[PDB]
């Protein structure tokens, strides 16, 4: 993949970036409690069939 | 000053344009801070920026409006009000994003029998209200 950046085809001018990629790291994109399952229990009355 | 200066009399220049006055009451710079372009710590588009300069770093008279005294008051938006004004204006649509400062000279004279007093104002986002 061509490594290009904008003053590569473009006339930039200066600029101090502040961004980061902090949120989209490997643990911060996985970093969240997500529901696997819905388990289903009772307290019924055990009774021959049921 | 002894050799003549006074805050009441100023000379304005800015490219061909010079205004001058006798009668001011100073002049005053909006929360203190004077125009000026973009830094690169605080810069976000990446291309060169287009810099009129003295083109469009002038002086622009909008059209005289005139007061009575039914006159309840004006307003004007910027950088709207300038939208038609040669190379500012120009400038201006040929370009997604733009940054102005502006030096705003309101002119009205009259004479030593009149009187009245008009309430200048530069409010940042003056949103108003609407008809409904």
């Amino acid at each position: 993949t061509n490594p290009l950046v904008p003053s590569d085809t473009v006339q930039t001018r200066h600029v101090v970036q502040h961004r980061s990629r902090s949120e989209s790291s490997i643990e911060s994109f996985f970093a969240r409690g997500a529901c696997v399952t819905i388990m289903t229990v009772d307290n019924s009355a055990s009774t021959t069939n049921k | 000053e002894a050799c003549g200066y006074s805050d009441r009399v100023l000379q304005l220049t800015l490219g061909n344009s010079t205004i001058t006055t006798q009668e001011a009451a100073n002049s005053v710079v909006a929360y203190g801070r004077w125009p000026e372009y973009l830094r690169d710590s605080e810069a976000n588009p990446v291309d060169q920026p287009t810099e009129p300069d003295v083109a469009a770093c002038r002086f622009y008279t909008l059209d005289t409006v005139s007061w009575t005294k039914e006159s309840r008051g004006w307003w004007w938006k910027l950088p709207d009000a300038l939208r038609d004004m040669g190379l500012f204006g120009q400038n201006m649509y040929y370009h997604y994003l733009g940054r102005s400062g502006y030096t705003v000279h309101v002119q009205c004279n009259a004479s030593k029998f009149h009187q009245g007093a008009l309430g200048v104002f530069a409010v940042p986002e003056m949103c108003l209200a609407g008809d409904s």
